[PDB]
């Protein structure tokens, strides 16, 4: 039988441990959690809720992490699952695995459910010419049906999470079954990495008589997991000085550690 | 010699898209950014050389290029499959038109022949086509100011405000908004000129820029003065200081 | 494929050779047609596959095709490639006329027509003609009906009757039975009763789809009109009555 | 050379009995654009929907899915225009080469069969492909009167009344299969037109800008027929007074 | 499963970093990251960094990659494991995925233990929209890798360890930092760097001469860093075959000229980077 | 194909063959250099010898196709004298044909624009080679000129090329930034050769003879090598 | 280019920039007899192993050499015929020099023809590279030459040269006589000190006999012209350098 987690563990984060995307921080709320805590305020206009979503983008930016400090704030019960481990040895071990959660969910509902990565068991064409890549399929058509059939749930639905949001199915991608998507990019704005820094950097030891400054405005087409690097790499750029906190130096030093890797390979002999 | 007259390019494939076409086309997008204009009495084109180590002169290799002084074009593709074809380009106005008339081209025509170089050599046997998709900007009497595009299969259109190679969507996208049906050329060349800056980085010297314009007749340029039915060439490009005072304004 | 001898040249471990019965394996999908010589004349016979009441009923591209006032051509599958075998034989007969002063036989011209095929199959850099044809009409100054078949191999073998194309074979055993080399038809409609009954099992009874000519001495050449011909489309059915 | 460069997929056959090129040909024009032609007794008509449509896109000088042939004669082209600026070249020489020798205009039957006969000439020699292509004709003379053909890439024409191209057609034709009658005014046609192109394409808002058509008449009487491509302001008249 | 049970061979055995050399910084570079949250943790939280999780190689092959990867049990005395990336797969699917699984959780029951992976260009592709019927088979047993070092699952007092000699063809989605916070290159060293490396065989042997190394290591800017071994024995090898069981420095000249050309007429293929 | 010949892309949206043309010409890991001056260059190639039947007076990199003009390649040699023969069967053109001598710009205008044909038509495969140029024109002075398997010809302050044209070049860069000058002084042929010779050195650190290396100097009316004693005349500084 | 690879037609760079379909040649010549070419002081000579490959073969009557117009020695290796041709190449195009310019050929600008020739064969994709490692040497006003012929077009300027299946022990004699000799040897007495080679190169194949033949070409003895030598000469000698190998 499949699992569950309550209280064992968690993953130990917070909204306030994160930052940004502040407009993903709410759409994601009034699926989720509100319609399981304030439910009569839209059920005095009773409209069936918005349910499990998708959200994709570029790898990294929080595509894994946001469900953390919500799923930190759950109050209902919630797993630990990804996508490629559904697959078994023997044949009806798949589907047979993964009727039973919803199962489990409903046997313990109200609650959800979640993915950490879906584009293995997910693509376009149902491919047919070999034995094994349909077994696959079947496990995408079983819940093809056990998400909007006919008689699923109260609950919110299988949350993805992918790399990519073009390979698979418009059947599984459209109303009923993904009523939200939602893009994760960077695009390095600066309306809201002079925050993140000082989230990811205010919870951290910092010497309030250095530059903060030198790189933002200086650097402009960047991503979200990386800077961590930085200013993780910035502690790294003390103690094998076995400086005990950090100088201003430090990010000028590191600025050009992570990312300033712009373009060698083969330039004259690219194309001509 | 040469036993290898077997058509390449002529297969078909079942979905009816042709194979080499829509991967030559898939160089110029990887290729470097460029753009060009047109306004009501004046037209632009420019873009930018990458010279890729610091020693190499950049003011030999020039990417603009005359092919009349009426008309004037630039690429954003390959480089030397686009200065071999304009010599057979410029060729043709002196043969096709000129020899057996007197006069210089117009460009509703012009463009049309340059496309017969283009798939006479996607249709021969055993000869690629060339990874460029240049346009083209003249001026005539029948129809003045005009702008157009090719590509290397053949099919030209005509165009108002454009850019091709590899930011060019996000120029596309931004252009038609702080674009005007009669932006006149100084504001023109100024939208035009932010129009690249944001599509690079290294470094927006006033020297590392080309552009030019088709607009009205220099004849301080003509020389051979003394006949009034000689009138100035209409197109002439810039130097580097010209430019570089318009680019102080930002 | 200037020369290169693609696979035209590549004879069989079998024998034969694979783009040719591959043309003629191709040639049944198209529309059926048919001869007839009796006793003083020869006929001539075609369908037109049914269209919306809009494929131009006007200045249609036939099946029948003249070359001169005493001989034609019938055809069948392919029609851009059977538009210049069309044109390429006329083109020998306005000359045979001319530096011969006098006009074409037939056993000169269905040697010829039979004979470019197989340079057009025993050539480098060419495709063969997908397209099986046959030849009809008197001699000069004689009584005498003549018809050719030929065919992309390149063979030319006469006849008295024969079919081509789309289910012939559906068609052929019902004329051997009628049709004899004992004795003909008398004159010219007897031939076409009988040459339209026999394909009315591919017809549907569309009257209008089917196309009829036919020769006689003295090359008065005619093509008929859908009533005189429709007006034998129905008292044929009215011999059904059994 | 031979062994490997693939010369030879070119003009052969299936062993089931047929051409894949062509076939595929045939096909890949249904990717493109969509152009009808009809025949009405007072004169005739043609039509075209584009799709390129971006906004700052000039699509107001000139025209690319019609030319003309010349003072008697037009065409509503389909595929890819660079195979078709060729022809064309090779067809204008041809009616100033018939009259310069013959002193008058084409029988419009014989030039189709001198199209077609260049488009039939590369899928038998060689190892090229062909033009990938279809054309509508719209021509007039005397021993036929008024007439309208259309090609294929391969070769073979056809004489047709009322007809369509390029994409989404085979309803076309269905969906106006009872339509068609033939007493057929101009008038009465050009509604037709809208009608079919207005209930098969991607948006039914149909900018004037993704629309082009011609028309063909006999304004001088005892007089010859009036080429005239429809220009925005005039197409746009008719495509208003319907209602839309 | 009980394969899991047999790859442990070696988990502290202790060869130090003193047998190697041209390294002295790359492991500067090393020995800062992975010792310090398994000796010091404290300093991360003292500081405030999310520590690190994820580290590999990249360079040309036999080059010396292999011992840094267990020289660091020598410091630790703590636990390792030895692996491939290649005897995974097999034909039941997810047999081959179910085991990373399987390992994970069996560092989690005993630590201070950490990972090494070699060739992990088999499992080191770009995901494609269009493949193969099983090549795909991998993409879906690659990403539970992806996952399990960041995912949902938190992790922490385990570390991994990877390699290639083709850091191309990766899935980027690997490369985000975090599922591994720092990259090096290890490449063909300077002839110093190439000649602490051609004493150490000496340092064991019965040396007899004195140095004779700096005309000798003038040829030495073509080989690898592991051809020399051979070199270092090749001498001896034929010293003796004269039944002088007294090695010299007269006898390795015939060895290291004959081996660069032995090695050149299938050598220099490519570098990778 | 779409790897083995040239005539057809690779899906991508490039090819592969040309960019192994460049590769061979680090065939023969030699390296080479050219400067300028107010009325003189210099040109310089590294000469290995292995065993020693050769005579090296007939070992040669270098062509000097005509009076004002020089030229020396890399890569092999066998498909580089093609590219210098048609080059000196040009000027018996240029000359006979429009009054006067081929300017170097023209010639790399040409000897180029006739290679991206070697990769249009692919029966000639494209030459081995990348390939540069000399000369003392009269406008625009000693101007110097790069070519290359497939075209992006290139005027030029100097140059540098081999296996190792990445750090002979940052050994002169370095200085091309400090004393700002694309130009060069000291213009009389002979010092500014243990300039080319001096940063070189300075960059590998190795000793020679005239045995080993060798000369070329565009100047008017004039192209030629030399005896090469002038070796010495760095020993005076340090 | 091992397979599914580049090796098997021409003119396909292999990815390290080589012509797999060359390489394969030189070890058919390498799969050849023996020859050599030797710069005398004032002149050049030459050898080769003639083969008996049975007994029914005749002295002086099948030879392995060729010559052009007057002057300029030629011979040959691993494949005759393929020699065969573009010797009547040699002879033909240095005619088309003397009509024109009015003189003899130089030996310099004569590879800068039959250095391309070949080389012109290697470049398309529909022929096949001259399997031979030839050799020619002569003499002129500017003195005398020896080149060596690589089917590539590497034709370099020797003073000795080596070919067949006894390269690196031949061409190690030469090294090792050339250094006792920085004089430069005249004509005649460089003739046994080649037949040296071959009555010891041949040590490789004792399963049979074989014969010789050689060249001649000087100042003092020909005005500079080609020939063969006869008589006490070559006697004298394939005795002494047969008496002094044992
Ligand atoms: N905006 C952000 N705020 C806080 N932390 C961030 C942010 N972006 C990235 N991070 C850090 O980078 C890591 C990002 O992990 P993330 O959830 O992006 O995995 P992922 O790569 O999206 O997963 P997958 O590859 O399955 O999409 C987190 O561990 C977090 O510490
Ligand atoms: N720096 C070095 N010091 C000592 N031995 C080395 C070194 N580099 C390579 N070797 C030799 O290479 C072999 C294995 O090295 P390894 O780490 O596997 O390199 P690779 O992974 O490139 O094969 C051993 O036999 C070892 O002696």
């Amino acid at each position: 039988s499949i699992s569950v987690m309550g209280e064992n563990e968690k993953p130990d984060v917070t909204y306030a441990d994160v930052g940004g995307l502040d407009m993903q921080k709410q759409e994601i709320r009034e699926a989720v959690e509100l319609p399981l805590v304030q439910a009569d305020l839209y059920e005095q206009i009773g409209i069936d809720p918005p349910r499990g979503v998708l959200l994709y983008g570029p790898p990294g930016t929080g595509k894994t992490m946001l469900v953390k400090a919500v799923a930190n704030s759950t109050k209902a019960a919630f797993i630990r699952v990804n996508g490629s481990e559904f697959v078994h040895k023997y044949l009806g071990e798949g589907p047979r695995m993964v009727r039973d959660v919803f199962r489990l969910a409903r046997e313990n509902a109200p609650s959800i459910i979640f993915i950490d990565e879906v584009d293995s068991i997910a693509t376009k064409r149902f491919d047919a010419q070999t034995g094994s890549d349909r077994e696959v399929q079947r496990i995408l058509i079983e819940l093809l049906t056990q998400m909007d059939g006919f008689d699923q749930s109260t609950n919110v639905k299988v949350i993805m999470a992918t790399n990519r949001a073009d390979t698979l199915d418009p059947a599984l991608l459209r109303p009923g079954r993904l009523d939200r998507k939602i893009e994760f990019p960077s695009l390095r704005d600066r309306r809201e990495r002079r925050l993140i820094f000082g989230t990811i950097a205010s919870k951290m030891s910092l010497a309030p008589e250095a530059d903060l400054d030198s790189l933002i405005i200086r650097n402009d087409s960047l991503s979200g997991a990386v800077i961590a690097a930085i200013m993780q790499e910035a502690g790294l750029r003390a103690v094998r000085k076995n400086r005990y906190v950090i100088l201003q130096s430090d990010l000028e030093e590191a600025y050009a550690t992570q990312v300033k890797t712009d373009n060698t390979v083969d330039k004259f002999d690219f194309y001509k | 010699m040469t036993d290898r007259y077997s058509f390449s390019l002529t297969t078909f494939s079942p979905s009816g898209k042709l194979g080499q076409i829509d991967y030559a086309l898939t160089a110029v997008k990887q290729g470097v950014t460029s753009l060009g204009i047109k306004a009501t009495n004046g037209v632009v084109i420019a873009t930018e050389k990458k010279s890729s180590s610091p020693l190499a002169m950049s003011e030999t290799l020039s990417k603009v290029s005359l092919l009349t002084p009426d008309i004037g074009a630039v690429y954003s593709g390959m480089g030397p499959d686009y200065r071999v074809l304009v010599d057979k380009s410029r060729k043709v106005a002196h043969t096709s038109y000129k020899r057996i008339y007197g006069e210089y081209p117009p460009t509703k025509l012009l463009v049309s022949e340059v496309a017969k170089i283009m798939q006479e050599a996607t249709q021969s046997g055993g000869v690629r086509p060339f990874g460029v998709s240049l346009l083209i900007a003249g001026h005539d009497e029948f129809n003045g100011f005009s702008l157009y595009q090719v590509d290397p299969s053949g099919s030209y259109f005509p165009w108002k405000a454009t850019a091709i190679g590899k930011g060019s969507v996000a120029a596309k996208t931004f252009l038609e908004k702080r674009w005007n049906d009669e932006l006149e050329l100084e504001d023109a060349i100024h939208i035009a000129l932010l129009t690249l800056k944001e599509s690079v980085e290294g470094e927006f010297n006033g020297d590392t820029i080309e552009l030019a314009i088709i607009g009205d007749e220099n004849p301080d340029l003509l020389g051979y003065t003394g006949i009034p039915t000689d009138k100035g060439p209409r197109f002439r490009k810039l130097t580097s200081q010209e430019i570089n005072d318009r680019l102080e304004a930002l | 494929m200037s020369g290169y001898d693609r696979a035209l040249s590549i004879f069989s471990p079998d024998g034969h050779i694979f783009q040719v019965e591959y043309a003629l394996e191709a040639v049944k999908r198209g529309t059926c047609a048919v001869g007839v010589k009796g006793k003083n004349c020869v006929v001539l016979g075609c369908e037109r596959r049914s269209t919306l009441k809009l494929q131009d009923t006007r200045i249609t591209p036939s099946k029948v095709s003249k070359i001169d006032s005493h001989v034609v051509l019938s055809f069948s599958g392919l029609n851009a490639d059977s538009r210049i075998l069309i044109e390429k034989a006329r083109v020998e007969a306005q000359s045979h006329r001319l530096t011969l002063e006098d006009p074409v036989t037939v056993e000169y011209l269905t040697r010829y027509v039979a004979g470019v095929q197989q340079r057009y199959t025993q050539s480098g850099g060419v495709r063969p003609f997908g397209v099986s044809t046959l030849i009809a009409g008197f001699d000069p100054r004689d009584d005498e009906p003549k018809l050719y078949q030929t065919e992309p191999s390149g063979i030319y073998s006469s006849w008295s009757a024969q079919t081509i194309g789309r289910n012939s074979k559906t068609v052929r055993e019902f004329l051997e039975k009628n049709y004899d080399r004992k004795e003909p038809p008398a004159t010219v409609e007897e031939c076409v009763k009988l040459t339209v009954r026999s394909l009315l099992e591919v017809v549907q009874t569309g009257a209008k789809n089917i196309e009829i000519t036919v020769v006689k001495p003295d090359s008065d050449i005619v093509a008929l009109s859908s009533e005189e011909i429709n007006q034998y489309v129905t008292q044929i059915e009215q011999e059904k009555q059994e | 050379m031979g062994s490997r460069r693939y010369d030879s997929r070119t003009t052969i056959f299936s062993p089931e009995g047929r051409l894949y090129q062509v076939e595929y040909a045939l096909e890949s024009i249904s990717h493109a654009g969509t152009a009808i032609g009809i025949m009405a007794s007072d004169g005739i008509v043609l039509a075209a929907e584009r799709k390129v449509t971006s906004t700052l896109l000039e699509q107001d000088t000139s025209t690319e899915k019609l030319y003309k042939l010349n003072d008697k004669i037009a065409v509503a082209v389909a595929g890819l225009t660079a195979d078709a600026e060729i022809l064309i070249n090779t067809a204008r020489i041809h009616a100033q080469n018939y009259l310069k020798t013959y002193n008058e205009d084409i029988p419009v039957e014989i030039l189709v069969r001198r199209l077609s006969d260049i488009k039939q000439g590369y899928t038998q020699h060689g190892g090229l492909r062909p033009f990938g292509v279809s054309f509508i004709y719209a021509g007039y003379d005397d021993r036929y009167g008024y007439q309208l053909y259309t090609s294929n890439p391969s070769g073979n024409y056809t004489g047709w009344k009322a007809i369509s191209v390029g994409a989404n057609t085979s309803a076309a034709q269905t969906l106006l299969q009872m339509d068609y009658k033939d007493d057929m005014k101009v008038d009465d046609a050009i509604e037709l037109a809208l009608k079919t192109l207005s209930k098969t394409t991607d948006s039914s808002a149909l900018t004037y800008d993704r629309l082009e058509f011609a028309t063909i008449r006999k304004g001088a009487n005892d007089g010859e027929v009036y080429q005239k491509i429809f220009k925005p302001q005039e197409i746009k008249d008719i495509l208003v007074k319907t209602g839309i | 499963d009980p394969l899991v049970y047999n790859m442990t061979s070696f988990e502290q055995g202790e060869i130090t970093f003193d047998g190697i050399g041209g390294l002295t910084e790359q492991i500067r570079e090393l020995r800062e990251v992975i010792e310090l949250p398994l000796k010091n943790p404290e300093i991360f939280q003292r500081v405030g960094i999310k520590p690190p999780k994820g580290v590999l190689l990249y360079g040309p092959p036999g080059t010396g990659k292999t011992l840094l990867a267990k020289a660091v049990a020598a410091t630790i005395g703590a636990n390792f494991i030895f692996s491939p990336a290649s005897g995974i797969v097999d034909k039941y699917i997810g047999e081959s995925a179910r085991i990373i699984r399987e390992m994970f959780a069996y560092a989690k029951e005993h630590e201070p233990c950490i990972i090494f992976m070699d060739e992990v260009d088999a499992i080191g592709g770009r995901r494609f929209s269009e493949g193969t019927s099983a090549d795909r088979e991998i993409q879906r047993t690659l990403m539970e890798l992806l996952t399990q070092m960041d995912g949902f699952d938190n992790l922490g007092q385990t570390k991994i360890i990877m390699a290639t000699n083709r850091p191309d063809t990766l899935d980027p989605a690997l490369l985000r930092p975090g599922r591994l916070d720092r990259k090096v290159e290890i490449p063909l060293p300077n002839e110093a760097g190439r000649l602490e490396i051609f004493k150490i065989h000496t340092a064991k042997v019965k040396k007899t001469g004195e140095f004779d190394f700096e005309a000798a290591v003038k040829m030495s800017d073509g080989f690898n860093g592991a051809d020399i071994r051979n070199c270092a024995t090749e001498a001896g090898f034929f010293a003796i075959r004269d039944d002088r069981d007294h090695i010299n420095p007269d006898d390795l000249m015939k060895a290291v000229r004959k081996v660069a050309e032995v090695k050149k007429l299938e050598g220099t293929i490519e570098y990778q980077k | 194909g779409y790897d083995r010949h040239i005539t057809i892309f690779s899906p991508e949206g490039r090819l592969y063959q040309v960019e192994y043309a460049f590769k061979a010409t680090n065939q023969t890991n030699i390296n080479s250099l050219a400067v300028r001056g107010k009325d003189c260059t210099v040109v310089i190639s590294q000469k290995k010898v292995p065993d020693k039947l050769l005579d090296p007076t007939t070992v040669s990199y270098i062509f000097c196709i005509s009076r004002t003009i020089g030229m020396v390649v890399n890569g092999p040699i066998p498909d580089a004298r093609n590219a210098a023969l048609r080059a000196k069967a040009e000027a018996a053109e240029f000359r006979y044909k429009y009054g006067y001598d081929m300017p170097c710009d023209v010639l790399a205008k040409r000897m180029a624009n006739l290679s991206q044909i070697y990769t249009q038509r692919a029966y000639m495969r494209p030459l081995g080679v990348i390939l540069t140029f000399v000369s003392v024109d009269e406008e625009l002075g000693p101007s110097i000129y790069k070519t290359d398997p497939a075209g992006y010809y290139v005027g030029y302050k100097a140059t540098a090329t081999g296996p190792k044209q990445q750090e002979i070049t940052t050994n002169l860069e370095n200085h091309f930034k400090k004393s700002k000058i694309d130009h060069i002084n000291e213009e009389s042929w002979e010092k500014v050769v243990e300039f080319a010779i001096t940063h070189m050195i300075d960059a590998l650190g190795t000793e020679f003879s005239k045995n080993d290396l060798e000369v070329g100097v565009a100047t008017k009316d004039k192209f030629f090598t030399l005896s090469a004693e002038n070796i010495e005349e760095r020993l005076v500084a340090i | 280019s091992i397979g599914t690879g580049y090796d098997l037609s021409n003119s396909v760079f292999s990815p390290d920039g080589r012509n797999f379909q060359v390489e394969y040649a030189v070890k058919a010549v390498e799969n050849g007899t023996t020859s050599i070419g030797i710069k005398c002081n004032d002149g050049v000579v030459f050898a080769v192993e003639k083969l008996i490959t049975s007994k029914l073969l005749v002295p002086q009557k099948n030879v392995k050499i060729q010559v052009v117009d007057r002057h300029i020695g030629c011979v040959y290796s691993g494949l005759i015929p393929d020699g065969r041709h573009l010797v009547n190449r040699g002879r033909e195009e240095a005619a088309s020099f003397k009509k024109l310019y009015k003189t003899p050929i130089p030996i310099p600008a004569f590879a800068d023809r039959l250095g391309q020739y070949v080389q012109a064969h290697t470049l398309y994709n529909s022929v096949r590279p001259f399997g031979v490692s030839t050799i020619f040497g002569g003499v002129d006003k500017n003195g005398a030459h020896l080149y060596m012929l690589e089917p590539s077009g590497s034709y370099w300027g020797y003073k000795g040269a080596a070919t067949g299946k006894g390269r690196q022990s031949a061409k190690a004699e030469l090294e090792k006589l050339v250094d006792h000799h920085p004089e430069g040897l005249s004509a005649r007495e460089a003739v046994k000190q080649a037949a040296k080679i071959i009555y010891l190169a041949h040590e490789d194949n004792k399963e049979k006999d074989f014969e010789l033949e050689i060249s001649w070409c000087s100042l003092s003895e020909t005005n500079g012209l080609h020939k063969f030598v006869k008589g006490d000469l070559l006697q004298e000698a394939i005795d002494f350098a047969q008496k002094e190998i044992n």
